[PDB]
């Protein structure tokens, strides 16, 4: 069967707002 | 200048939010982005407006 | 219902994992002119 | 899905109303397959 | 328009929606147009 994935959560980080 | 009301409005259903309950932060971190994503919101409708 | 089981399972979605045997074990071999032969039993049956 | 249980009083006063809405996450499984055969349309 | 940074969790268990109003009134401004200059439709 399948050895089902772990999985991790991450943000993509968006434009630097720093303006 | 007219202090417009800009209407940002954002949902998260509740099959998305139950079906990733396996993170302990994920309503934390979906409100993270959409409070950078906001400050992007600023600059691009200041330009692009 | 109170015999019906419950579960606080915080996922949405999820399998249920078996191992079980693939059959028969015990088996004597001719160590003198042969290999003690090994082979794996685990038969991971999976549920959704 | 313990955690995935809403029970939310919505008071919709605009409908002179109390609202109860409650989810729940289900999933009825049968935990061993063997111990488990069913008859359907038993015609008797 | 300070004051007008309006934020509402509505939980909408009516559409099973957990929802965000971040309402905000706002006014982009050039305080001196002495000092803003502008090219559009830069070809390269």
């Amino acid at each position: 069967v399948a050895p089902s994935v772990q999985q991790k959560l991450e943000t993509k980080v968006q434009e630097s707002s720093d303006f | 200048y007219r202090c417009e009301q800009t209407n940002s409005d954002t949902h998260i259903t509740y099959q998305k939010l139950d079906a990733w309950a396996k993170f302990a932060d994920f309503q934390t971190r979906i409100r993270d982005a959409i409070i950078k994503r906001q400050a992007l919101d600023r600059i691009m409708i200041g330009f692009n407006g | 219902l109170k015999s019906i089981n419950f579960y606080g399972v915080p996922e949405q979605e999820g399998e249920k994992i078996g191992l079980g045997v693939s059959g028969p074990v015990a088996s004597t071999t001719d160590t003198t002119q042969q290999d003690r032969e090994t082979s794996d039993i685990s038969t991971m049956d999976g549920r959704r | 899905q313990e955690g995935g249980r809403r029970r939310t009083i919505l008071d919709n006063a605009k409908r002179d109303r109390i609202e109860n809405y409650e989810s729940s996450n289900d999933a009825y499984v049968i935990e061993d397959l063997a111990c488990a055969a069913m008859a359907e349309n038993i015609a008797l």
